[PDB]
């Protein structure tokens, strides 16, 4: 046995293309649409819960994931690749930051760590790149609210608003017309729901849509009282009912 | 195409062609069988006499594992020896930690997982043997047969090698004609007959018969080789049936 | 080894080091030079455990010479002293530490200033106008505290050094067989052959 | 064809071509004969020279006082395998105060050769060995193939034109097995056996190599004028 | 076994060229142009972001210009993710040197170190090289202001003015034409922007498509200041130099 | 670890990776070495395809391995740095253990050994570099000049050239260098070295580098103007 | 044990005693404490007998490999440093060694290095090591000159060991003499101390304290 | 591609067979064993007249009683020589004696087949190992990259080997003197060399019991060349 694939499986072609990265991006293109919009007092990330079977309980499959109390992530592309990246991202937030500085990493640095992991799968021996693009929304004291996209190559870019996957080209055009620097969080959620409806074929409701926000601190979700400085997580996943309430004012 | 050039590669069918090619090596080997009797198991194998210069009764094929398990195989003989060596290590470690001798189903999985592991990587070749093995434990007699894929099941009777079709047909008759069961001494006689009958697929050269058995009443649950008078009696019974 | 002294005057650094090597009962040598030139304008004297002193000094010398060749440039006395400190600080938590105390006398050609650094085997570095290791300071510092001036000439530094050595020869129980004296200035390193 | 690039690849008919190619190296090698009685076991080997200025390549290697072999094929591989046998014989004597049984020595050689046929990166051994020995169950002769197959025999031959010697031994089987307590006659039978494999060349004084082990005979190799008696 | 799938990233061609290095250089030729110009009183780093969007958050964005320490900065051309791996290694090297010698790392020593890391990937390990070319802008008290470049081969050279990425042939000719030795930073700022404006594949050169930085002794007295230009500051210097 | 045998024999008995490494050397800028009676001169070509270069800081083609030995090269620049670093470390290691600086032959033998090792080690390619190593043994006034190549073979030369168009300058040296009477002075040796490069270089401007090594660690690199005076005097004698 | 080595006009004199003790018990009087590393290099043996024998024999192997590789005689500087660097690696493990590596080359001339198990390496003109070193030093220091003849130098070394053998309980047996030249060392015989003492007493008039 | 340790259908290792082709391109080396000593001679083959030919080292001392000549990719020989020297010295350290010439040769040949995917390829050089020991007297061995070594009364390797070996077939007898062997190596080298043989492009050496291994001076060889010329003109 032993892993005898100690050589790169991603290499430059004569034209300068890294084939495996391009092909990973193609897999992302086939993936279900997900988007992110940044407001003045929050960030929203959303996607469709494309249920593989009606017998499947799609609530047990989380496409939107908490990474830290103030950082969340959504994806487009290969689900399993996303799941393991979420595990690694959660752990690296602790090992390379919280266990050192006693606090959670700022959004940009956690993104940087996830990006590094994805870059290494593009150069290390005997592995293929991750077949996902991530959208990571978060808040921290000194940088405020932010939204980042991370691609299979390991490249990441900050966005005011963006979309990835199936209908990203049309969705990004839709977002360009609606986005301004004076949006409140509720306005961004409204725009997110409008944008997402265009790329969804079938049912469009709280049970088929997954949506989370980075907003105000939620002391009700902290689980304890007594420490004034601890005010609760800013990440909150919207319920099925909360989504449907905003679909009537749509 | 090219799916059959490397082990552990799924073909578009969902097949591992390298494992299927290992089976061809097994089918090319001599006939070996196993019979599950009332309180034990009997193993028998066809040994082709390539030349007069082969010393009779010396090139022993059947192998013991621990003191209660017998193993016989068809195909690449060295591969079978490698598998038995591993089996002996597995049995030793089991007894070291748990005191009791390894149960036959437990032992079957140890071999099974090891053989299956050689279908997971392209850096190794699958085993070129099908192994018939078994013995007596606390729950009674057990007979198993293990393929190159790592696949194994429990058997009432088992056969592999070049004359497996002939042998299987003979084994199926015994199962039908004896629902109550077969005695250990009967099984030795029947094993001799079946190898002699299966030798028609290898009729060019003459052969040497080798039999072993584990029985609760006849061998105290230990693996022993059938020797001398009992072996000759089985050879005579076999020769009488082919004529 | 025993006595190593250092004094930084106006335009040079002067290092004085004893000549005796004693192995228990007998004085095996009375002309030992307890110093290594690390670079053209940097000298290091040393004292401590037998064997480790020379091994450490030559190891440092080799490393600075390697740097000099690689960059075609002489490191500043400060940079050399920091490198030496780190090596000793690393050494103190090793399996078997270097038991070596050093003085680094260098002339910085960029700043046109002499510099004297005192580093003990723990990696304790201090920049001083004058320094010593072991018991040498106990006998000599009261004289240096009194007479030292920052604008002293090299000749005045040597005279103050003679007074220090005389006090050592009077009150120290051990015969250290005199000292070898070396001067480090803008022109490099030279030995005072009559002291 | 497409399945002979390495030892880790079966062909569609279940063959291992690298092992078969290693077997081919033995066929190119010089002939060597092995035969035994109930008291003694004998090796006879036709040594091969490079030219008239060169020495004749040695064929027989001693492994212990009671065991040794003759080689045909890649000589360095024989050195590796014979070194391993020397160690295993030695381990048995040091740890268990026990002379290593010839049959057990065959099992060890089989297993060592097998590992080189199932793993990537390696290659099969390119040599065949005839092991003779005298242990607690009498005289023994083994034939080793680098496929891993080890076989106990009364007599045999390996190398180029070995078929002639092998047929002779198959005829003489009933005679030479009975040559007990007569080392010279057993060697004669071996020299006559290896003669059935010669063409154009004959057995000379620096051509012939003989070894013998028996009841009260340590494994000893005869070369030079020591084999003139048998020419 | 595994050999079958090995591309062999570290072999010579029959002509004595390193395939992967050459192909990585081809990749870099499609990256946004980065320019470095060295003057007597400072260094300029100018670089073009690749076809951006209006929804990209520019003020928090960094893809071209990176700080290695207070004295040394780099402009990137190629795979950004690859560059960040090397950049972090360079940042650590600079700090290792500072801890060891208690002096800031000389520019060339940092450049040589990174370039040696790139070299290693071309000779051993069987891994693909880093698809990155750097322009190093830095200052130390030995050589003063320095410009270097390094490419995937691990080869590095010093420059008075240099470009990497797209249209380097056209850019280098324009720089060679207008560069003079007695040039000052404010003049170099203008040259860099004028060169990008002519070589760009975009229709027009605007603030949102640029990253800009200067290293000046225009820091109060005997010290050096790095200035990573803000989006508004790039907009102002574009108006000042008369490009918009 | 990556263990792949990149340097292997071909049916005709050639190791192509080693031979292709020589092709990289052929592409490199020309380097030349000439030893006089009491000196050795190393000349190097600088391709003028790169202007706007900062010549103060750009890696120079001749490198000091120790105070008494120098190394120049033709081929891959990045590869040469690895050999130069190893040689410099070994030079200091030799001084540390033997208490004497390396001989020029010893240093050459070491560098050549490293090059050879990279032709039969798994997972590595050969150096695309040939070197000229020159200097004087400690306390010796006999000039030394050696050459190494990717295969790892090395030898001593009265005069030698490597790199692009080295066939032409070797042609020049073979008819102009007399063994019975080598360039008796520094002037004559530098002149013959500049002359040999002028057969190939193009403009005698910033395209020619000259380094003179004399006994007892006396090494100096000539400036543009000093070389320019040789370039001027050579062509004025040629106009006849 | 008593050993000395000193540099002079005609090269190096090496002189040693021959006694080995295990407590009060005299285990041997015929011990070879000079080791012929090679035809040009000598080593003395003090401390651990095995440590000195083993590693100075090993040193000879390293010196031989050096001259095979470099086609030149190894310097005393380089040879001594190979040994000192080796024992320094073992520092703390419990090696016991006190030796003088003696040689005569073209570039160096006659050279002596005192090498020691705690890593010390000292070049010098006169060295004396062992339980009787202080007695030998007394005779050496008062009679040593650079311009000694080979004959007088040999006697001085012999007489100095005799002084030690007399007073030091753990020194004696016999005296072994060597003379190291550029062309190699020359052995100058084994001299029983018992016979030598009486001979020297009569001829020299020394040791009046002892009745003979 | 294919394994480095692969067998051909004929039962030969591809890489070993290919390395033998590289040795055929090498410069000629010849050895002749006599009862008075063994002679080793080589063709230097300088690629240019500016190359100082005395720096070409194709004859090498392993120990005082063992010498060695090489042909092929001579850079590959350096680690083989290093190993040989170490083995010779190590055995003396362990056993206080000279090592047997055969044992030394066997130790060198053990390195040969240590290649795969250890070194990445076989050695591309053949060695003539000559020496003397008390048990078997004067000996000459031919060490190949296959790991095989043959003892020879006389042997030639390199580009002119088969022509030289045919010549050695006719000339060698068991009563040759050392002087006769020296001239014989010179004669055959002169026959197979491209350039005209002289003391600068050819080198002689010998191993005797008394004096050990010695590489001949160019002045000494020049006299033997002049002696050769005169005796060939003598009939």
């Amino acid at each position: 046995m032993t892993d005898r694939y100690s050589f790169s499986l991603t290499t430059f072609s004569p034209s300068g293309k890294l084939g495996q990265i391009d092909y990973a991006l193609t897999a992302v293109k086939q993936g279900v649409t997900s988007l992110g919009i940044k407001a003045t007092n929050g960030v929203v990330i959303a996607t469709e819960k494309k249920s593989s079977s009606p017998l499947a309980m799609s609530e047990t499959l989380s496409k939107v994931s908490l990474l830290t109390p103030d950082i969340g992530a959504v994806y487009s592309g290969m689900g399993p690749d996303y799941r393991v990246l979420v595990d690694k991202s959660r752990k690296v937030a602790h090992t390379s930051y919280k266990r050192i500085y006693g606090e959670y990493p700022p959004t940009k640095l956690l993104v940087s760590e996830v990006a590094k992991i994805m870059q290494e799968a593009t150069q290390s021996g005997g592995v293929r790149p991750f077949g996902v693009s991530l959208l990571i929304a978060g808040h921290d004291e000194f940088n405020g609210f932010s939204l980042y996209q991370v691609d299979p190559s390991g490249s990441y870019f900050p966005w005011k608003a963006t979309a990835i996957g199936k209908g990203s080209v049309a969705a990004k055009t839709f977002l360009e017309k609606r986005w301004n620097d004076e949006l409140e969080l509720e306005d961004a959620i409204h725009i997110a729901l409008l944008t997402l409806k265009e790329s969804v074929e079938g049912e469009f409701n709280g049970d088929t849509i997954e949506l989370a926000i980075i907003g105000d601190e939620n002391p009700d979700l902290l689980g304890y009282t007594g420490i004034p400085t601890d005010k609760g997580p800013r990440f909150r996943k919207l319920t099925s009912q909360e989504i449907n309430d905003r679909l009537e004012a749509l | 195409t090219g799916y059959d050039l490397s082990n552990s590669v799924f073909s578009p069918d969902g097949r591992n062609f390298q494992v299927e090619y290992a089976v061809k090596a097994v089918e090319n080997g001599t006939t070996s069988i196993g019979i599950k009797c009332n309180d034990g198991v009997v193993f028998a194998v066809e040994k082709l006499i390539t030349s007069k210069l082969l010393v009779p009764q010396k090139n022993v094929k059947i192998q013991v594992v621990d003191r209660h398990i017998g193993c016989v195989y068809s195909g690449l003989i060295p591969d079978g020896r490698h598998l038995v060596n591993r089996g002996r290590e597995e049995a030793a470690s089991f007894k070291k930690l748990y005191k009791t001798p390894i149960p036959i189903p437990a032992f079957a999985d140890r071999l099974g997982q090891y053989v299956q592991a050689h279908t997971l990587y392209n850096s190794v070749r699958p085993f070129g043997v099908s192994t018939i093995f078994g013995g007596v434990d606390k729950n009674g007699a057990h007979l198993y047969m293990l393929e190159p894929s790592g696949s194994y099941w429990g058997y009432k009777g088992a056969a592999t090698g070049k004359g497996r079709q002939s042998a299987k047909a003979e084994l199926e008759k015994l199962v039908d004609h004896h629902p109550e069961g077969l005695s250990a001494r009967e099984a030795v006689k029947q094993a001799a007959k079946i190898i002699y009958l299966a030798h028609e697929d290898n009729k060019e050269k003459d052969f040497e018969l080798e039999i072993s058995w584990c029985s609760l009443s006849e061998t105290n649950g230990l693996h022993k080789f059938v020797k001398g008078d009992l072996l000759q009696e089985a050879i005579d019974f076999a020769q009488k049936e082919i004529n | 080894m025993d006595i190593i002294l250092g004094i930084r005057v106006q335009d040079s650094v002067i290092l004085a080091s004893s000549k005796a090597v004693t192995r228990g009962i007998s004085v095996l040598k009375d002309s030992d030079d307890k110093t290594r030139q690390l670079s053209p304008h940097t000298l290091m004297s040393f004292a401590g455990e037998a064997g480790d002193t020379v091994q450490f000094a030559e190891y440092i010398q080799a490393n600075i010479q390697l740097y000099s060749i690689r960059e075609d440039y002489e490191l500043s006395p400060q940079a050399v002293s920091s490198f030496v400190r780190q090596e000793l600080a690393k050494s103190i938590r090793s399996r078997r530490p270097y038991q070596v105390n050093v003085l680094i006398g260098g002339y910085d050609k960029k700043k046109n200033k002499p510099e004297l650094y005192q580093i003990d085997y723990l990696g304790t570095k201090v920049e001083l106008p004058y320094g010593a290791h072991g018991y040498s300071g106990f006998y000599t510092f009261s004289l240096l505290d009194h007479h030292y001036r920052p604008d002293m000439t090299t000749e005045e530094g040597l005279d103050l050094l003679k007074l220090c050595v005389q006090e050592l020869e009077k009150r120290m129980p051990m015969d250290f067989k005199g000292v070898i004296v070396k001067i480090v200035d803008k022109d490099g390193i030279r030995q005072v052959d009559d002291f | 064809n497409n399945y002979d690039g390495d030892t880790v690849t079966f062909s569609p008919t279940g063959r291992l071509f690298q092992v078969e190619y290693a077997l081919e190296a033995i066929k190119q090698g010089s002939v060597t004969v092995g035969l035994r009685s109930n008291t003694h076991a004998v090796l006879v080997a036709l040594k091969r020279n490079a030219d008239e200025l060169s020495s004749y390549q040695k064929k027989i290697i001693k492994c212990d006082e009671h065991m040794g072999l003759s080689l045909a094929g890649l000589a360095p591989d024989a050195r590796v395998l014979s070194n391993y046998l020397r160690q295993q014989c030695n381990y048995s004597s040091l740890v268990f105060n026990r002379k290593l049984a010839v049959e057990r020595a065959g099992h060890l050689l089989c297993d060592k050769a097998q590992k080189n046929t199932q793993s990537y990166g390696g290659r099969p051994y390119g040599v065949g060995l005839l092991i003779i020995g005298y242990d607690k169950s009498g005289a023994h002769l083994l034939e080793f193939q680098p496929s891993g197959n080890v076989t106990e025999l009364y007599g045999t031959a390996i190398g180029a034109r070995s078929q002639g010697a092998k047929t002779y031994l198959e005829r003489t089987l009933d005679t030479f097995i009975k040559i007990d307590g007569n080392p010279d006659e057993l060697i004669k039978a071996g020299v006559e056996a290896i003669s059935q494999s010669l063409r154009d060349e004959s057995l000379t004084v620096d051509n012939l190599s003989i070894a013998i082990v028996g009841k009260d005979t340590p494994f000893t190799i005869y070369d030079g004028e020591a084999v003139a008696k048998y020419i | 076994g595994s050999r079958r799938y090995d591309s062999r990233t570290t072999i010579f061609s029959p002509e004595g060229r390193l395939y992967q290095v050459e192909y990585a250089l081809e990749s870099i030729s499609h990256a946004g142009t980065a320019i470095g110009i060295m003057a007597s009183d400072g260094i300029v780093l100018a670089a073009e972001r690749k076809v951006t969007s209006t929804l990209l958050e520019q003020d928090t964005s960094t893809e071209k210009l990176y700080k290695l320490n207070d004295k040394i900065a780099v402009a990137v051309a190629g795979l950004t993710a690859d560059a960040e791996i090397l950049i972090n290694t360079a940042r650590i090297h600079a700090q290792n040197y500072l801890k060891t010698y208690n002096e800031d790392i000389p520019v060339e020593i940092l450049v040589r170190r990174l370039s040696d890391i790139k070299q290693g990937y071309t000779q051993h390990g069987g891994l693909r090289p880093f698809g990155v070319s750097f322009i190093y802008a830095g200052y130390d008290d030995r050589y003063g202001y320095q410009l270097y470049t390094s490419n995937p081969s691990g080869n590095y050279t010093g420059w008075k003015a240099i470009s990497v990425g797209a249209n380097t042939s056209a850019a280098q000719t324009l720089l060679q034409m207008d560069y003079k030795d007695d040039m000052k930073v404010d003049d170099a700022i203008e040259l860099a922007l004028k060169t990008l404006s002519k070589t760009t594949d975009s229709s027009a050169l605007t603030y949102d498509r640029l990253e800009f930085a200067t290293i000046r002794k225009g820091a109060n007295d005997g010290e050096v200041y790095q200035k990573i230009f803000k989006p508004q500051e790039i907009k102002d210097i574009l108006v000042k130099t008369g490009i918009t | 670890g990556y263990d792949r045998a990149l340097s292997i024999f071909s049916p005709d008995g050639h190791i192509f990776q080693v031979e292709y490494a020589l092709e990289a050397v052929k592409r490199g800028t020309c380097a030349v070495g000439v030893k006089g009676k009491n000196c050795v001169v190393l000349g190097c070509e600088r391709r003028s395809t790169l202007k706007l270069q900062d010549t103060r800081i750009t890696p120079s083609k001749v490198s000091k391995i120790d105070s008494h030995v120098v190394l120049s090269f033709s081929g891959l620049n990045a590869d040469s740095r690895i050999l130069i670093e190893k040689a410099r470390v070994e030079a200091q290691s030799h001084r540390l253990t033997l208490e004497d600086p390396v001989t020029v032959e010893y240093l050459t033998r070491y560098v050549a050994g490293v090059q050879q090792r990279y032709t039969q080690s798994g997972g590595v390619r050969p150096f695309g570099v040939s070197t000229l190593i020159a200097g004087f043994d400690p306390r010796d006034d006999e000039p030394k000049l050696y050459q190494t190549e990717p295969s790892g073979i090395y030898s001593s030369w009265s005069a030698q050239t490597i790199g692009r168009n080295s066939k032409t300058v070797r042609e020049f040296l073979e008819k102009n260098y007399d063994r019975k009477e080598p360039p008796a002075t520094v002037e004559e040796c530098v002149k013959l070295t500049v002359r040999s490069l002028l057969e190939v270089v193009q403009t005698g401007a910033k395209n020619i580098e000259i380094t003179v090594v004399k006994p007892d660690s006396d090494i100096v690199a000539l400036s543009s103007e000093e070389i320019n005076q040789y370039v001027t005097q050579i062509e004025q004698e040629k106009q006849e | 044990t008593t050993m000395l080595a000193f540099r002079f006009q005609g090269g190096i004199i090496v002189a040693v005693d021959s006694r080995a003790t295990a407590g009060n018990w005299v285990a041997s009087q015929t011990v070879k404490k000079v080791i012929e590393i090679n035809p040009f290099l000598l080593g003395t043996m003090a401390g651990g007998a095995a440590d000195c024998q083993f590693w100075e024999t090993w040193l000879g192997s390293q010196c031989r490999l050096h001259e095979l590789r470099e086609k030149e005689r190894i310097s005393v500087a380089a040879a001594s440093k190979i040994l000192s660097n080796l024992v320094y690696q073992y520092k703390g493990a419990g090696l016991s060694m006190g030796t003088m590596i003696c040689g005569y080359t073209r570039k160096e001339g006659p050279t002596i290095y005192y090498v020691d198990s705690d890593g010390t390496r000292l070049k010098g003109d006169i060295f004396c090591v062992g339980s009787g070193q202080t007695f030998a030093y007394g005779v050496l220091d008062s009679n040593y000159k650079w311009d000694l003849s080979v004959e007088d130098a040999l006697y001085l070394g012999k007489r100095s060991i005799l002084a030690a053998a007399h007073r030091d309980a753990y020194s004696g047996g016999s005296v072994n003499l060597y003379h190291v030249t550029e062309d190699g060392w020359i052995y100058h015989g084994n001299h029983d101390v018992g016979e030598l003492f009486w001979k020297v007493k009569e001829e020299e008039g020394s040791f009046n304290n002892v009745i003979g | 591609d294919r394994g480095v340790s692969t067998f051909s259908p004929e039962g030969r290792l591809f890489q070993v067979e290919y390395s033998l082709e590289a040795i055929k391109l090498g410069s000629t080396a010849i050895g002749i064993a006599t009862k008075e000593g063994v002679v080793l001679g080589v063709e230097k083959r300088a690629t240019s007249p500016l190359l100082e030919s005395d720096s070409i080292e194709k004859i090498v001392e392993i120990d005082r009683h063992i010498g060695c000549a090489m042909s092929g990719l001579t850079a590959d020989a350096r680690s083989m020589i290093e190993h040989a020297r170490t083995a010779a010295v190590t055995h003396n350290l362990y056993y206080d004696e000279d090592i047997n010439v055969e044992s030394l040769t066997q130790s060198v040949c053990d390195l040969a087949l240590r290649f795969g995917e250890l070194m990445s390829r076989p050695f591309g050089v053949a060695l003539l190992i000559a020496g003397h020991d008390a048990d078997d007297g004067y000996q000459l061995f031919h060490a190949e990259p296959s790991g095989t070594f043959y003892r020879y009364n006389a042997k030639a390797i390199g580009s002119g080997s088969e022509g030289a070996q045919a010549e050695l077939l006719n000339e060698w007898h068991s009563s040759l003197t050392l002087k006769e062997a020296e001239l014989l190596v010179l004669k055959i080298l002169k026959q197979v060399m491209e350039e005209k043989l002289d003391e600068n492009n050819a080198q002689l050496s010998c191993i005797t019991k008394q004096d050990g291994f010695k590489i001949y001076d160019n002045e000494k060889t020049a006299e033997l060349i002049k002696e050769l010329k005169e005796k060939e003109a003598a009939e």
